[PDB]
């Protein structure tokens, strides 16, 4: 039910599995040997990406859950200029 | 509640249902482009919009204008969008 | 298909698939006035199912998307407009690419019944506002990207 | 019947579900009055998964829910659920 | 219900009246004048497949055609009618 | 609905829960996705000490506080309760 992304600095990210299914690539990681199924962590070790931008796609994944087709008065995502150019490549390697 | 059935009604987003001068829906022709059938001026028919969220057909609105200058619904002073 | 997969195009970079979307066609004043009449959902379908590439862009930059959102009666065919629209998400048309002037397809949409509709069919994700945020950030993103997102930078 | 089966999570709403669409221009029936009934609370989530189905099938089309021709089976629970209704 | 059923008769009562209102803009978008008599057997003629009007029936919907400033009688008669 | 980002060194925890609940299930939860016992969990907003019979909404942070784009930055703390010590995420790069 709750799935474990890594990053590369060591951070931890926990979020719900169905939060971490809107990305193809997660969705393949999971899949495939190594699963783990011990269906509490499912870790995944992220070799590359650094905290700030999985930080910024765990929050995607829990915006995109909520507002997946809903509230018409969409609420805008706050991409900083600094974390932007380093969450387009990891948006692109999860496939969002 | 082991089971349940039930009907919906749909219908077009469109917040305007109803053209109120011919009493007719937007979809189809005006009373005006449905006198002379198809001919050259039913391919028009542009529903025009009003300040207070009043459309109605273009025929319908220039006739109406052409007599007052007053919503068909409420006294407002009509306007296009 | 054979007439497809050479890509013709008029003046204004206009590809065969967008002649069919815009309403701005020219129709012969005969009777081809009373049977086709642009923009036609059917041409549209029968395109986009023989392989049209939805996503080609004119010299102006404008996709199909943008042009049928620029549709002057959304209401009169809504059904034509309702069709196509649905027909080019589900080619998988960008709802969010930007023209030569940078300009979102629902910012070009000028009428209130395309944007709704558009909205209602826009399927967002984070590469989309990830690259919008780039853009309008303008950050040189040349030689820091994979070379197939430095197209989606492109049109993003 | 499938779309809640393709779902990426299980989503048992446990209602069967056989609720017609019809289009509101052809058909005369209506609603004049309010009559502003409350969806029950066992079978709410089964509209919303409609509304989840419906837009993304059909998009830009409202669906106003005529509850005066709407019937279902009755959980008699207090009874100790004898038979059905 | 009784009741609903004179709402039923009621209801095609009023729509009625609005196809006899198209009816009348019909004819006259295609002739511009006729006489007074004369569009009476021609909206009778193009409503046989359909809803036999009352006399009656036509009296009123010219009458609300010509307050909606579409028709009016001509200045030279009564008897001539005239899109407006 | 109310958004979290309970945080513990460099772990990070995304949850959703309602307006109106108390935490206890919230320590619960977090016991159950973090396979230790739940007698430890202590959790902080901002520094300070939230009480457990007060539900999350009613204790500082409500549906507009935290939005789902960015969640509120609840630290989470174990028993020796020993003091937070959340590691911040790396910074960005900075644009040229
Ligand atoms: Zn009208
Ligand atoms: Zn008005």
């Amino acid at each position: 039910m709750y799935v474990k992304l890594i990053s590369s600095d060591g951070h931890e990210f926990i979020v719900k599995r169905e939060h971490a299914l809107t990305s193809g690539t997660i969705k393949a990681m999971l899949s495939g040997p190594g699963q783990f199924a011990e269906n509490e962590t499912n870790e995944v070790n992220f070799r590359e990406i650094p905290s700030h931008v999985l930080s910024k796609v765990c929050m995607y994944f829990t915006y995109k859950v909520r507002y997946t087709n809903s509230s018409t008065e969409i609420p805008e995502f706050p991409i900083a200029p600094e974390i932007a150019l380093e969450l387009l490549m990891a948006a692109n390697f999860l496939d969002c | 509640v082991k089971k349940w059935n039930a009907v919906a009604l749909w219908a077009w987003d469109i917040v305007v249902d109803n053209c109120a001068i011919c009493r007719n829906h937007i979809m189809d022709l005006c009373i005006e482009c449905q006198a002379n059938q198809a001919s050259a001026t039913s391919e028009e028919c542009t529903v025009a919009w009003g300040v207070c969220n009043h459309a109605f057909h273009f025929h319908c609105i220039s006739r109406w204008l052409k007599t007052r200058q007053v919503c068909p619904l409420d006294n407002r002073e009509w306007e296009f969008q | 298909y054979n007439l497809i997969h050479l890509d013709p195009r008029t003046r204004e970079g206009f590809t065969l698939l967008h002649l069919a979307v815009n309403s701005n066609t020219p129709v012969d004043d005969f009777h081809t006035n009373d049977v086709c009449s642009f923009p036609n959902a059917l041409v549209t379908k029968l395109l986009l199912d023989c392989g049209a590439e939805v996503n080609a862009v004119d010299n102006e930059g404008n996709s199909a998307l943008h042009i049928i959102v620029q549709y002057n009666r959304p209401i009169s065919d809504f059904l034509t407009l309702h069709s196509i629209i649905i027909s080019l998400v589900e080619a998988g048309a960008h709802t969010d690419m930007t023209n030569k002037q940078n300009k979102t397809p629902l910012d070009k949409s000028t009428t209130g019944v395309s944007e709704i509709l558009l909205k209602t069919q826009m399927k967002m994700s984070l590469k989309c506002l990830a690259a919008r945020a780039v853009r309008a950030n303008d950050i040189n993103y040349q030689d820091q990207i994979p070379r197939t997102l430095e197209e989606f930078v492109g049109f993003h | 019947n499938n779309f809640i089966k393709n779902q990426d999570t299980v989503i048992d709403l446990g209602i069967s579900f056989q609720i017609y669409v019809l289009q509101a221009g052809a058909w005369p029936l209506t609603q004049a009055p309010s009559s502003t009934f409350a969806i029950p609370q066992e079978l709410e989530k089964s509209v919303q998964m409609f509304e989840l189905f419906y837009s993304q099938h059909f998009s830009g089309r409202k669906l106003t829910w005529l509850h005066y021709l709407c019937t279902g089976e009755v959980k008699m629970n207090y009874l100790g659920k004898p038979y059905v209704a | 219900t009784p009741q609903e059923m004179e709402q039923t008769r009621s209801a095609v009562d009023e729509d009625r009246k609005m196809y006899l209102q198209a009816a009348i803009v019909r004819i006259m978008k295609a002739r511009k004048v006729l006489r007074h008599n004369a569009l009476i057997q021609e909206v009778i003629s193009q409503s046989r497949a359909r809803f036999n009007p009352s006399i009656s029936m036509i009296k009123k919907c010219i009458e609300v055609l010509i307050d909606k400033q579409y028709i009016e009688r001509s200045q030279a008669s009564a008897d001539e009618y005239s899109y407006v | 609905d109310v958004f979290l980002m309970i945080r513990r060194h460099k772990t990070t925890i995304f949850t959703d829960a309602k307006e109106s609940s108390t935490v206890f299930e919230l320590k619960r939860i977090v016991e159950g996705i973090l396979k230790r016992p739940p007698d430890e969990q202590r959790l902080y907003k901002d520094d300070q000490l939230l009480d457990d019979g007060k539900t999350l909404g009613e204790c500082g942070f409500t549906s507009q506080t935290a939005r789902p784009q960015a969640p509120a930055t609840v630290g989470l703390a174990f028993r020796a309760f020993e003091a937070l010590c959340i590691e911040p995420f790396s910074s960005p790069p900075e644009l040229p």
